[PDB]
C-alpha cells in the first residue's frame, strides 16, 4: 500500500477506491515529483510506475479530458472511474513539496549554485552543499556512453596522437563545456566559439568533426545525436540548439544548406520571438569557406575561427577514426566536467596563465579585434591541459600556443578593414585605371572615376566620393564612414578622397 | 575570350576594362590576372571557394611559388607556350 | 472559514459543498480582483491561493468548460462538482467590487493622475490623493533587482565616471523615463529617442549599451531582459516594446537582423493593424549606420541620434563593466522614479533651463528640423542632472551640453537637404 487518501489507495497493483465495493480504478499511477514555471505559472508533473518508466507532463494532464491520455503512454485506466482518479492524483501532488526543474545540457545556471549536465548529472561543491534535495534535469540528448574508454583512448594513441589537427579537433569539442564554464564564472563574457572546418573534399574534415564531438556522445547520423546537418530551416538548427551550454555539434557540409546573419546568430545564444537560449560551441563543415558570401565585417572574423588544413594524415587514418568513434563516444567529457568540478580554482589560474602568455606573445597588436581573441586561444590550451590530465597523456601545449599565434598573424589582415578595403582599392584602379585621368581634368568622355597623379614615393588617386561608396557595396562592405575612418587612421587617406598609394604601382598604372 | 583587356608591354592600357597583362615566355605564357577578375569569374563558372582553386592550382605548378597573391595585386599564371599564336602573342 | 455563500464553503483547506453530508471540490481558489475593458466589454480577474501565486485570467475561466484548466496552474478540483464550483467562485467575484488594471511599464496613464510602474509600484502625489484603490499592474518584465547598488556605483565610479560617453550611456538609459514623464506632461511632444550605438568591432558598444539598462533590469541575455537581438519578425520587436514606456530595451547587433520604415515605427509608438502602443527609448548596437541603406529624409536624422565613438578606454574597461551590470542591475531608475515623482516640477523648471540655454547656444538655427533637436538635447541633459543628484556624485554639465552643441555643429548639413543634394550633384557632374 504505497499511498492513500480518503477512500482512495495506491497499491503495486493500482488504484482503487471504497464505498458502501472496493473498486480498481487504474494501473499504478505514480506522482514523483511537481515544479512550477514562475513566468507562465503553469504547473509540471513527473508520472511514473514501479516499472522505472518516467515522463514529464504539463499538471493539466490530471484533468478527467486529458488523463485517459496516459494510455497512450502504457497505463491502464477504468474510465467509469476517471472523475475520481483525477481527484485522487491531484491530491497526491498536493501532498508532493514544490521542486524545480532545470532544462539543458552543459552547465546549468542555479540559485544554488551550478550543475553540469551530461547524461547523468553532476552536482559541484556550491550545489551539493546549498540544495537539500536531488536536483531534477532534462537530459535533452542522447549522449549515453557507447563502447568503452579503452578503445576511445587506443585509437587516440594510435590515430590522434601526435597529430596537432587531429588534436585540436579533440580540444575543440571539450572546449565547449570548459569555455561555457568560464563565461559562468565570468572569466569571459562569451559563451563559445564557432569552428569551421574547410579545406578540400577527403581530407578529414567530417572526420575530426566526428572525433571532436564523441567525447560527449554519439557522433553518427541518428535521430538524437551531436552529428548533424545544415540540412533544415533556421526554426530547427536554433531548435536543436535550445538550452545547451556546454556540448559541441557538428553541422555537417554547407552545400546541403548569403550566410552574415547566422554566423552572429551562433555565436550568440539569441533564439528569435520567449526565446531559445544556448552557449555552446559548433564544428562546422564544408569544401568552401563560411566568409564566402559573407559581409566584410570584422566582428564576423572575431566570433569566429576557420581551419583550412588536412586533418588526417591518410584515407586509412579517417576510415579507421570513424569507425572507432561509431562504436566508442561519450567517456571523455564527463571526465572534463568533473575535473572542472573538483579542479575549479586550479583552472581559472591555469586559464590566467594562458591569457597573460598570449597578451605577452602578442603585445605589438594595437587593433581592438586582435586583443579580443586572445581569452578565445587561451580556452583552447586550458582545454588542452586539461584534457592532458584527464586522458593521463602527454600532449605538446607549446605546439598549440604556436598554431594559434600563426593562425592570429596570418589573420591580421582580414581584422582589419582598413587592409582589407585598401586592397579592393588597388585593384579598383588598376582595374579601371581607363576611368583615372592624369593632367588635372575628368577627361573620360563615357565616365569618370577620378584623377591619377604620380607623386614623390606615393601615387595620389583623387577618387570620386560616390565611386568610391559603390565599390565597397559591391564587395560586401556595409558602412562607408568605418571603412573610411579605418583607412585615414593608417594614414591611407566635397568630392573626392584622396588616396595615397604606394610608388612602386607606377609602372602598371602607366604613371 | 577577353584577350582584348589584357595588355602585352606591362602597363594596363585598356581604357574600358583591365584584367590583366599577359607576356609570351620560353615554353611558357605568363597571364597576370588581377586578383578580384579572377574572384569573380571563378564565381560566374560556379567554383564556391577562391583559395581551394588557387592551392589545387599551385599544385601542379600552374601558380607558381611565391609570386603572386597566393593562399596563406595579380595572380600569377602560367599557361601552355603554343597557345601563343592564337592569342596573338 | 475565508468565505461563505448558501451551501459554498471556502476554509484554509479548500472549497465544500452541503446538503441534506459535506464534500470537497477544490484547493484554496480565491478571487482577489476584477477588472472590466470598456470597448470589449470582456472581464478578467486574479486568481490565487494561500499561498501568494497570482495568475490574470478572462472571467471564463469559472465556466464549468474551463475551470478544470486551473488545474494545470497547481490547483486541484473534483470535477465531479464542477457545476457548483463554477458558480461558487462566480457568486465570490460578484461580492467583489470593480477595479481598473493598468497594464505597462514606465509612465502609466491614468485619469486620477500617473503611475510609475517598474517591479515594485510607485504612485504620485495627484494619484495617490484621490482614488480609494490599491492600483493593480501587469508588471510586464523582469527589472527585479539583483545584487547591490553598491557594486553598480562602485563600478559607476571606477570605470564610468570621467568617461563621457559611458556617462550618457547611464543618461540614456534614465532618459527613457524621464522623456515619457516629460511627454506625459505636454513639455516635449516626442515620446522617446532611438539610440544607435555604432562605430568598428570591440569598442564597447554592446557594453555601453548593458550599461545603458543596468538602470532597470537585467542587462543580460536570458528569458525576460532588456537586452535582445534585432532576431525576429516586425511582429515581435514590436511585440516586446508594447505597453513600454519608460524602460530602456537594447537591440543588439544588426548584421542579424532598407531600414526606412522601421526607425520610424520605432520613435512613434506605431504597431500594426488594436495596436500594440509604446513609448521609450531603445539602443541599437551595429558595426554599420542604420542610415546606411534608409531614405534620404531629414525626418529621420531628426528622431534618431547614433553615436560613432568608442565608448570603452580599453578591452578591460569593458569586461569590468560588463561583470558588474550582469551581477548588478535595476537600482537606479526607481531612485529616478522616486525624484520625478517628489521633484516634479523641480525638474520641469530644469528642463526649461536647459531648453533656452541651447536655444540660445543656437540661435543661428534657420533649418525647422535642426531646432527639432533642442528640446531633445535637453531631456538628456536634464536626465544628467537627476542622475548626477541620485547617485550623488558630480557629473560635468557643460561636457554634455557641448559634446552635443558639437554633436549638432557636425550633423548640421544632414538635417539639409540642399546640402546632401548639392554634395551628390558635384560628383553627379563630375
Ligand atoms: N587524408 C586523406 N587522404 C586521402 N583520402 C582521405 C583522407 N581523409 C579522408 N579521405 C577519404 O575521404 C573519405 C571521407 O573522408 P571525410 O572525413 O568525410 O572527409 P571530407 O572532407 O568530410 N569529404 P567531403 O565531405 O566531400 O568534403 C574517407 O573515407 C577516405 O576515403
Ligand atoms: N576599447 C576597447 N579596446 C579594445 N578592445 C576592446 C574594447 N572594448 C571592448 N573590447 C574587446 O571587445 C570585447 C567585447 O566587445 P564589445 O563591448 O561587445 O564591443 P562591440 O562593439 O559590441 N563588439 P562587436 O559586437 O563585434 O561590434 C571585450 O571583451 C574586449 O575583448
Ligand atoms: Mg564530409
Ligand atoms: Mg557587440
Amino acid at each position: 500500500t504505497l499511498f492513500e487518501i480518503g477512500p482512495f489507495a495506491l497499491d503495486s497493483f493500482g488504484w482503487k477506491e471504497t464505498i458502501p465495493k472496493v473498486v480498481r480504478m487504474a494501473s499504478p499511477i505514480i506522482v514523483n515529483a511537481r515544479f512550477s514555471d514562475p513566468i507562465t505559472g503553469v504547473e509540471k508533473l513527473i508520472i511514473t510506475n514501479n516499472n522505472g518508466k518516467k515522463d514529464i507532463f504539463e499538471s493539466d494532464i490530471l484533468t478527467t479530458r486529458n488523463l485517459p491520455s496516459l494510455i497512450k503512454y502504457g497505463y491502464s485506466i477504468n474510465e467509469k472511474y476517471i472523475r475520481s482518479l483525477s481527484y485522487a492524483l491531484q491530491l497526491m501532488r498536493d501532498r508532493l513539496p514544490l521542486s524545480e526543474l532545470y532544462e539543458g545540457v552543459g552547465i546549468l545556471e542555479t540559485p544554488f549554485g551550478y550543475l553540469i549536465s551530461l547524461d547523468k548529472v553532476l552536482k559541484s561543491i556550491q550545489f551539493n552543499q546549498s540544495s537539500p534535495s536531488y536536483p531534477i534535469v532534462d537530459s535533452a540528448y542522447d549522449l549515453t556512453p557507447k563502447g568503452t574508454f579503452d578503445n576511445w583512448f587506443n585509437m587516440y594513441i594510435d590515430e590522434v596522437k601526435g597529430h596537432l589537427l587531429l588534436e585540436l579537433a579533440v580540444i575543440f569539442g571539450i572546449s565547449a563545456l570548459v569555455t561555457s564554464f568560464l563565461k559562468h564564472k565570468h572569466e569571459i563574457e562569451f559563451a563559445g566559439i564557432l569552428f569551421s572546418f574547410t579545406g578540400q573534399s577527403s581530407t578529414g574534415k567530417s572526420t575530426a568533426a566526428a572525433l571532436a564531438v564523441s567525447v560527449a556522445g554519439n557522433p553518427t547520423k541518428g535521430n538524437e545525436t551531436l552529428f548533424r546537418s545544415w540540412n533544415a530551416t533556421r526554426n530547427a538548427l536554433e531548435g536543436y540548439l535550445s538550452n545547451n551550454y556546454g556540448i559541441p555539434i557538428v553541422f555537417d557540409e554547407l552545400s546541403s544548406t548569403d550566410t552574415t546573419g547566422l554566423l552572429y546568430s551562433i555565436a550568440e545564444g539569441q533564439g528569435r520571438q520567449t526565446p531559445k537560449n544556448w552557449g555552446t560551441s559548433v564544428i562546422s563543415t564544408s569544401e568552401y569557406s563560411i566568409f564566402n558570401d559573407s559581409a566584410q565585417n570584422d566582428g564576423l572574423r572575431v566570433r569566429t575561427i576557420e581551419i583550412n588544413e588536412q586533418f588526417t594524415t591518410n584515407a586509412t587514418n579517417a576510415d579507421n577514426i570513424k569507425k572507432a568513434v561509431a562504436l566508442n563516444y561519450g567517456h571523455v567529457l564527463p571526465l572534463v566536467a568533473k575535473y572542472l568540478i573538483n579542479r575549479e580554482d586550479e583552472v581559472i589560474q591555469w586559464f590566467y596563465k594562458e591569457v597573460d602568455w598570449f597578451e605577452a606573445k602578442l603585445k605589438d597588436e594595437t587593433n581592438n579585434t586582435g586583443i579580443r581573441m586572445f581569452k578565445r586561444y587561451a580556452v583552447i590550451t586550458t582545454s588542452a591541459k586539461i584534457l592532458g590530465r584527464v586522458l593521463s597523456t602527454d600532449i605538446d601545449i607549446a605546439n598549440i600556443r604556436d598554431y594559434f599565434i600563426d593562425y592570429h598573424t596570418h589573420t591580421v589582415s582580414e581584422r582589419s578593414l582598413a587592409d582589407k578595403a585598401i586592397d579592393v582599392i588597388i585593384q579598383f584602379v588598376a582595374q579601371n585605371r581607363g576611368k583615372f585621368s592624369d593632367e588635372g581634368a575628368l577627361k573620360n568622355m563615357f565616365e569618370n572615376y577620378g584623377l591619377i597623379s604620380l607623386k614623390d614615393d606615393h601615387i595620389e588617386v583623387k577618387i570620386i566620393a560616390n565611386v568610391f561608396k559603390q565599390m565597397l557595396n559591391n564587395h560586401q562592405f556595409q558602412d562607408v564612414n568605418n571603412v573610411v575612418n579605418a583607412l585615414r587612421d593608417k594614414g591611407f587617406i566635397l568630392v573626392f578622397y584622396h588616396l595615397k598609394l604606394d610608388v612602386e604601382f607606377a609602372s602598371i598604372l602607366g604613371l | 575570350q577577353n584577350r582584348g583587356k589584357f595588355s602585352d608591354e606591362g602597363a594596363l592600357k585598356n581604357m574600358f576594362e583591365n584584367y590583366g597583362l599577359i607576356s609570351l615566355k620560353d615554353d611558357h605564357i605568363e597571364v597576370k590576372i588581377i586578383a578580384n577578375v579572377f574572384k569573380q569569374m571563378l564565381n560566374n563558372h560556379q567554383f564556391q571557394d577562391v583559395n581551394n582553386v588557387v592551392n589545387a592550382l599551385r599544385d601542379k605548378g600552374f601558380i607558381l611559388a611565391d609570386r603572386g597573391r597566393q593562399t596563406t595585386v595579380f595572380y600569377h599564371l602560367k599557361l601552355d607556350v603554343e597557345f601563343a599564336s592564337i592569342l596573338g602573342l
